[PDB]
């Protein structure tokens, strides 16, 4: 069945340090790929919905690009409210598998 | 705006049964489909179970196939999960997320198929585990 | 009365469901059940033709 792989697994980053995140599927998935971020002990949040479609209240700072089987995540200046776990889910499948889930925290 | 509220889970003899709810305001729960999904720790997230907007439809992953069973009902506003024959790797927080849009549009056999979701709305989860 | 409904599409193996508000007069409820349900008035008679 189709499987999902994000990398980096983690890393570390600083306000205004910049640094990307990207997976990719075993099958094509065209653009059918959502992000989101979870703050620990809470639930998460959508932040982009399509492979380049930002989602309404987040900061314009946020973008994403990638289609067919790679894509990836910049988070641009990262603020200190941008740590958190994000997880790359792909839909337009039966299982809707999510990413391994990348923490990026402080340096 | 959109409230998401479960509860309902807890503590439950391994291989036994639990009933887990979920309610909703804010919107037309009549035209959104609902999903269940769990967050067990360490491991990714994982979508277990979906259920169309009129309740008749359902969908599970493999892995609780046939176990759990998904139900709501639209009077009440209400959904809500059962489970039979748990086991010890479905210890985790269950997430009542709902989709992104609604039902509306074509479709073949049930009103929301034939379109792509992806979770927008998720509601405060609820622990659930198993032990002696 | 905010209804929503199934319907027919131009593909005879697709289905939509739609919603159009309708005035309480041109509306009837089945009394099946309450508070849904809902028929046109005067669909056990006859077809109405679109103007
Ligand atoms: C466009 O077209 C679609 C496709 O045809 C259509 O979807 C279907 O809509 C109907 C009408 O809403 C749905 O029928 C309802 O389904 C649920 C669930 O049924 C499943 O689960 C039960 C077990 O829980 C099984 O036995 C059953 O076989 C199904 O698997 C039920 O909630 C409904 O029954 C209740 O309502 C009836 C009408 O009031 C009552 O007579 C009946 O006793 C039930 O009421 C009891 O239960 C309620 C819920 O707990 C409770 O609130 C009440 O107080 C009472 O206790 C009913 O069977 C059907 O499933 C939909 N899906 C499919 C695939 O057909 C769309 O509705 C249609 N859309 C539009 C806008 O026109
Ligand atoms: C078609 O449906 C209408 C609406 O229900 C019926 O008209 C009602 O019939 C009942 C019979 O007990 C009367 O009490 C009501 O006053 C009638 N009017 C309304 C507005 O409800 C009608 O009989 C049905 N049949 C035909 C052939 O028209």
């Amino acid at each position: 069945d189709i499987q999902m792989t994000q990398s980096p697994s983690s890393l570390s980053a600083s306000v205004g340090d910049r640094v990307t995140i990207t997976c990719q599927a075993s099958q094509g998935i065209s653009s059918w790929l959502a992000w989101y971020q979870q703050k620990p002990g809470k639930a998460p949040k959508s932040l982009i919905y399509k492979a380049s479609s930002l989602e309404s209240g987040v900061p314009s700072r946020f973008s994403g690009s990638g289609s067919g089987t790679d894509f990836t995540l910049t988070i641009s200046s990262l603020q200190p409210e941008d740590f958190a776990t994000y997880y790359c889910q792909q839909y337009d499948s039966a299982p809707f598998s999510f990413g391994q889930g990348t923490e990026v925290e402080i340096k | 705006e959109v409230h998401l509220v479960e509860s309902g889970g807890g503590l439950a003899t391994p291989g036994g049964s639990l009933r887990l709810s979920c309610a909703a305001s804010g919107f037309t729960f009549s035209n959104y489909w609902m999903n269940w999904v769990r967050q067990t720790p360490g491991k990714g997230l994982e979508w277990i179970a979906s259920i169309n907007s009129a309740g008749g439809a359902r969908d599970y992953a493999d892995s609780v196939m046939g176990r759990f069973t998904i139900s709501r009902d639209n009077s009440k506003n209400t959904l809500s999960l059962k489970m039979n024959s748990l086991r010890t790797e479905d210890t985790a927080v269950y997430y009542c997320a709902k989709v992104d849009e609604d039902d509306y549009g074509y479709f073949s056999i049930v009103p929301g198929d034939l379109k792509k979701y992806y979770f927008k709305y998720w509601g405060q989860g609820v622990q659930v585990t198993v032990s002696s | 009365k905010n209804c929503s409904f199934n319907m027919t599409t131009e593909l005879r193996d697709k289905r939509q469901k739609v919603y159009s508000l309708f005035y309480r007069l041109d509306i009837v409820p089945i009394n099946e059940s309450q508070g849904s349900e809902y028929r046109l008035i005067n669909c056990n008679t006859s077809a109405c033709t679109q103007a």
